């Protein structure tokens, strides 16, 4: 019943994380429940994003919810296209058709 | 010497013109050689302690002698195919000359 | 006193790699040389650059010469900014001030 998911949140994004916790309560059913793994990081540093994305991939997550900056967006899209990891994000749409986004 | 090299060995090299991307590559090697040469001249060692390990090391461990290699590279001032070559503290070309034709 | 160096070259960059091999011959010394590990890779794929950059760091290189695209440029700059690895490139200048470039 435990579904492991990855969570990447910027350090200056509090309300954006508060709404995530509310969604976990409002949509928590009795059949199963999601188990988020949060790692607060600097979204602009693409090394921190690369290091944090692989931290979720090693822990065997089934999906990742995060953000990206201009200095990282291509890091997320290319890693998710190769490892076929699904990535959900409320940031700006990708400049083109990128799968697993 | 360029237009004399055998095209079977070095592809795209027996012509009398060289790309600006290719020429900067040749001038790049001169900067690298003069950097390590000045490190041997200024009497300091850059040899590694052991295995660098995994890049995703947590916490991120940056080697100390890497900042000496950066200081040597940006202080290189030689003459190459791109004219006068010298760098600032960031790594951008300065005192350079762009011919207008 | 051989000094090992990382070499990232795109697939179609044949003349650029030729001038790189010429640069070593014209600038190699009897006291020290350059030992490059050449990873021919697709420059646009950020994961390929990330996996190739770590392939050079695990091998213990003292500097890396390569290229980058609009997509993977921010991957190199941040990876070198945290690991203190020097990166040398003839690609377009970074839109801003990024160290170890
Ligand atoms: C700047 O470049 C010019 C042209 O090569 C050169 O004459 C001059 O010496 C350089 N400046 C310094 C401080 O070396």
């Amino acid at each position: 019943n435990s579904i492991q998911i990855g969570g990447l949140f910027p350090r200056g994004a509090d309300q954006e994380y508060s709404a995530f916790r509310v969604g976990m309560v409002q949509f928590s059913t009795s059949e199963f429940r999601l188990t988020p793994h949060i790692d607060n990081l600097e979204v602009a540093n693409s090394f921190a994003v690369t290091n944090a994305f692989c931290s979720q991939f090693s822990r065997g997550v089934y999906a990742i919810f995060g953000f990206y900056d201009k200095k990282s967006v291509n890091t997320i899209t290319s890693f998710c296209g190769t490892l076929h990891v699904s990535f959900i994000t409320p940031s700006f749409p990708t400049d083109g058709t990128h799968p697993f986004v | 010497r360029w237009s004399t090299l055998e095209e079977k060995e070095y592809p795209g090299a027996h012509t009398a013109t060289i790309k600006y991307t290719s020429a900067l590559t040749y001038d790049a090697v001169q900067v690298m050689t003069e950097a390590f040469r000045n490190l041997r001249k200024q009497r300091i060692e850059i040899s590694r302690r052991g295995n660098a390990g995994d890049c995703l090391a947590n916490p991120a461990v940056p080697w100390g002698q890497g900042v000496e290699i950066e200081r040597a590279l940006k202080q290189v001032q030689v003459e190459g195919l791109s004219g006068n070559i010298k760098f600032d503290q960031n790594g951008k070309r300065i005192n350079y000359t762009i011919n207008i034709m």
